[PDB]
Order: C-alpha cells, then structure tokens, then sequence
C-alpha cells in the first residue's frame, strides 16, 4: 500500500504549491501538472494491475520499490522545504525557491521515466531498447535485462570500459548521469546521457569537454530560468549557455542572446553538440559561455 | 517561433 502514502505526500506538495503567492509559471517543468500527472499514472498502473497477485509481483519489482521510495523521500523533502523556508519560499530568488525548482525538474525526470518504464501502466523496463548501439551493447553485456542498477555498481563496470581518473569526477558524474537523484542509474537515465554525450567511443572526453570544464554547461536548470540567466548579458550577443531539454530528454536544449538582444532556445536534432557549438561559434551565435571572454576550443572531438 | 526555434546556422 506505500503508494496510497506516497500520494498523500504528493498531494500535500500539490496543495502547497498551488498558493497563489509564489506567482508558479506554467512552464515546463511545472509542479502543478506533474506531481498529479504521477499520481495518475500510478492510478494508470495500479489499475493494470487489477487482482492479488498482480499487485504482489508489482510489490516485489525492484524499480518500482525504488521509484515509489524515492518519490516518497522526494516529495517529504518538498514538504521540509516549505517548513524550513517558510516566508523565503515567496521570494523568486531564494535558495529554498531554487531548491524547489530543482525538485519540479527530478519530479519532472521521474515523470517521464515511469512512462517509459511502466508505459500504459505495464512494466516493459526488461525491454527498454537503449537508443545508441555501443551503449547498448555495454548495459547488456554488465547488466542485460536490468532496469535499474546502483550507482557503485554502475561505476565499477562504466570504469572497466572507460576509465574515471578520481573520485570527483566519479561525484560530477554521478551527478551528471543520477537525474532522478535517488543513487541508483535507470536504463532510462543511461539512455540519455549516452544520447547527450555521444558518441559512445570517446563519451568521458566528450562529457570532460562539453561539461566538467565547460563553462557554458548548466546541470538542473530549466528554460525559464535559461532565460533570466542570459538576461543579464543581454548587451552581450552571442552569450550563450546550454542544458539538458526538459521536454524533450536524451536532447540538448541551447540559449544565445540574439544580436538585436532577443533570448532564442534551441534544440540540436541531427549535428551532436559539439559541431552545433563550432557552427554556432563560427557564425557569431555561440561566442561567450554563460558571457565569459573564454570560448572553449571543441575542434578536438571532431 | 514558438519555445524552441530553429538552428541559427541553418
Ligand atoms: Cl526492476
Ligand atoms: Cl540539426
Ligand atoms: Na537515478
């Protein structure tokens, strides 16, 4: 029964959000739809699951004890926010705003990861096809049909194929991969960051160069917020920073300050990152990372 | 354009 719990919690942050004095914009991730969008594909789920021993073998699936765990723990930490921040939650540019925000994007990961999961309500993780042929073979050969793994265990095997060279950049990896902040890699996490940092053959120098020293990269930021961070280089064309596509995951999403100071997202489809970032770059567009003077020199991983 | 627009470089 933890579900019936879980949505208590989920509600309670729901009705907590829905206080008129945060001024919550309907945007992508947006709390007010996602937290009820949950609980309706958990409805979804328990539902196709309709008897006993359906709901006994539901009990004993080991992503989904981890999903509704973590949901729990995440949807408690919303509600600590509230009691803890109290009148700074009001405030747009608090930290426990942030924080909350940050909290909208791993609800908003969670949301999308159970209906890739669990789509129509069924689990089919056993059967989640990884989107790059490498990266697929590397989850087979060390985990075959899993669905979720811990972080340890992911690093140990991520290492015998490519090698971390130190413990912080094991914890900015971590970081990077862990979307769903519960320390534990879905297949579903593990298909997006081997979509983002592409290809497979080079994909820690490719995340090494396009992220750990990159200083246009932004970690948990949403498009709104993309958005009132190049507004203050606005005088500045051709300042530009980039993150992970909130709606559109696997995908990154690209801001730049137009030269008539307009603030234009957009999203790479074929070209990886890095040749949009050298085409860009060469054309005017993406010339000052988060509006520093220092362009990072990416030729290399072509 | 709408949220997303279009690769500047074309
Ligand atoms: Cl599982
Ligand atoms: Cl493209
Ligand atoms: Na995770």
């Amino acid at each position: 029964r933890t579900v019936e719990k879980t949505w208590k919690l989920m509600d309670k942050v729901v009705r907590l959000c829905q206080n008129p004095k945060l001024q919550l914009k309907n945007s992508p991730p947006y709390i007010l739809d996602i937290l009820p969008d949950t609980y309706q594909h958990l409805r979804l789920i328990l539902s196709k699951y309709d008897d006993n021993q359906k709901l006994a073998q539901l009990s004993e699936n080991e992503y989904f004890k981890i999903y509704i765990d973590s949901l729990m723990k995440k949807s408690k930490r919303a509600i600590r926010l509230f009691k803890e921040g109290k009148e700074r939650m009001y405030e747009e540019q608090s930290q426990d705003r942030r924080n909350l925000t940050k909290l909208s994007l791993i609800f908003s990961h969670m949301l999308a990861e159970i209906k890739a999961i669990f789509p129509n309500g069924q689990f089919q993780g056993d059967n989640f096809r990884i989107t790059k042929a490498d990266a697929a073979e590397f989850w087979r050969k060390f985990f075959g049909d899993k669905t979720i793994v811990p972080w340890k265990v992911f690093r140990q095997c991520l290492h015998e194929v490519h090698q971390i060279s130190s413990g912080l950049e094991a914890m900015a990896l971590k970081s990077t991969i862990d979307l769903t902040c519960n320390d534990y890699i879905s297949v579903f996490e593990f298909d997006i960051f081997t979509r983002l940092f592409q290809p497979w053959g080079s994909i820690l120098r490719n995340w090494n160069f396009l992220a750990v020293t990159h200083p246009g990269y932004m970690a948990f930021l949403t498009y709104d917020e993309v958005k009132a961070r190049l507004q203050k280089y606005s005088t500045k064309p051709g300042s530009y920073i980039f993150r992970l596509s909130c709606t559109r995951l696997g995908q990154w999403a690209i801001g730049y300050v137009t030269g008539d100071g307009n603030i234009l997202q957009t999203i790479p489809h074929n070209k990886p990152l890095f040749q949009a970032l050298i085409d860009g770059s060469r054309e005017g567009f993406y010339l000052y990372p988060d509006g520093r003077s220092y362009n990072p020199d990416l030729t290399g991983l072509a | 354009l709408q949220r997303y627009s279009s690769d500047p470089t074309g």
